[PDB]
RNA sequence: CCCGGCGAGGGGAGUGAAAAAGAACCUGAAACCGUGUACGUACAAGCAGUGGGAGCACGCUUAGGCGUGUGACUGCGUACC
RNA sequence: CGAAGGUGUGCUGUGAGGCAUGCUGGAGGUAUCAGAAGUGCGAAUGCUGACAUAAGUAACGAUAAAGCGGGUGAAAAGCCC
């Protein structure tokens, strides 16, 4: 049995995320929270959330047991980009993007 | 004047309910009536505390169409149509199949 | 001073093969709570090597 | 009903013919960005293909062949308007 | 008992092209022979929208300046005492 758990527009560049999302890929989830407790990043603590919320929801709609669970499957995409002014010297302008993101998380027993 | 009105006795044309027989409880003004057993949904009600009403999955009757019905002959057993005509000095409704007054 | 061509995601790539972040070896456990810490660091209830230090 | 800050966001249950029809809602192309699998690549010099051609993986099989993917090594070869 | 449109495979003509079928879609399409054109795009420092590169690089706006204890809160270098 496979469980997932995403978070949709997030505030981050997916580039900056996917640093984070190469250290847990395919370990135990025991492991990959204690790996995500002692990273400096603040994109650890939105990845914390999303595997914290696809393991309760492996118990309460699957009957599954903690300690048999492995992480299967992570990844990052780009989401939709806000567009801002920003002045420059002799009366220029230039464009600024704010860049968001989409985090999926998959847990199973296999 | 209209042909279908409130307190009558219908058969149901087409839809899941074909055959079913009801009054009618009220008409709207965009063509559609309510009829009583006929065409229920379900509803998903939020609670509200004002007015101490909890939620709850509620049956209703939701409107149809207008065109759908029929009004119903008790003495032929069948659907039939409807026309009008002076009778005294004042409008009446009549039926097609055997020229009887409603 | 500005590029005369585009470069590619294969040089885009080759640039950050040296990007990757690296986890901590292992963690240490205290001798009277059983806590896991940092070494050489104190434990999130103020524990340092079995004593008590902060209340 | 459950995780979460009495959040944003999500997983179930339920409605409907259909929820990758869920309000950023018919269909959902291309540039551009990712995860998985097979093969190649750390003594090798240039418009990146074309002719020849081992080895590996895989599907039919009349056990005789063939098809599809990758492509070490070698001859020729300085984009378009 | 599945139209146009989208996406793969097989066959076929000297070419512009044609035909058949699997998946997606959910209501329109059009033989044959004639008739009329807003009838075929890679370039014009062409016009409108979307998305790349340089790069997680430069910078965060007067060099008058900060340290510690307690409070609240999911979280305090910047908020309150």
């Amino acid at each position: 049995m496979e469980t997932i758990a995403k978070h949709r527009h997030a505030r981050s560049s997916a580039q900056k995320v996917r640093l984070v999302a190469d250290l847990i890929r395919g370990k135990k989830v025991s492991q990959a929270l204690d790996i995500l407790t002692y990273t400096n990043k603040k994109a650890a603590v939105l990845v914390k959330k999303v595997l914290e919320s696809a393991i309760a929801n492996a118990e309460h709609n699957d009957g599954a047991d903690i300690d048999d669970l492995k992480v299967t499957k992570i990844f990052v995409d780009e989401g939709p980009s806000m567009k801002r002014i920003m002045p420059r010297a002799k009366g220029r302008a230039d464009r600024i993007l704010k860049r968001t993101s989409h985090i999926t998380v998959v847990v199973s027993d296999r | 004047a209209a042909k279908i009105r409130r307190d009558d006795e219908v058969i149901v044309l087409t839809g899941k309910d074909k055959g079913k027989r009801g009054k009618v409880k009220n008409v709207l003004s965009s063509g559609k009536v309510i009829v009583e057993g006929i065409n229920l949904v379900k509803k998903h009600q939020k609670p509200v505390p004002a007015l101490n009403q909890p939620g709850g999955i509620v049956e209703k009757e939701a409107a149809i169409q207008v065109s759908n019905v029929a009004i119903f002959n008790a003495a032929t057993g069948k659907a039939d149509r409807v026309g009008f005509r002076f009778e005294d000095g004042k409008k009446v409704r009549f039926f097609k199949s055997n020229s009887e007054t409603i | 001073a500005v590029q005369q061509n585009k470069p590619t995601r294969s040089k885009r790539g080759m640039r950050r093969s040296h990007d990757a972040l690296t986890a901590v070896t292992s963690l240490s456990v205290d001798k009277t709570s059983g806590e896991k810490h940092l070494r050489h660091h104190i434990t999130a209830d103020g524990y340092y090597r079995g004593r008590k230090v902060i209340a």
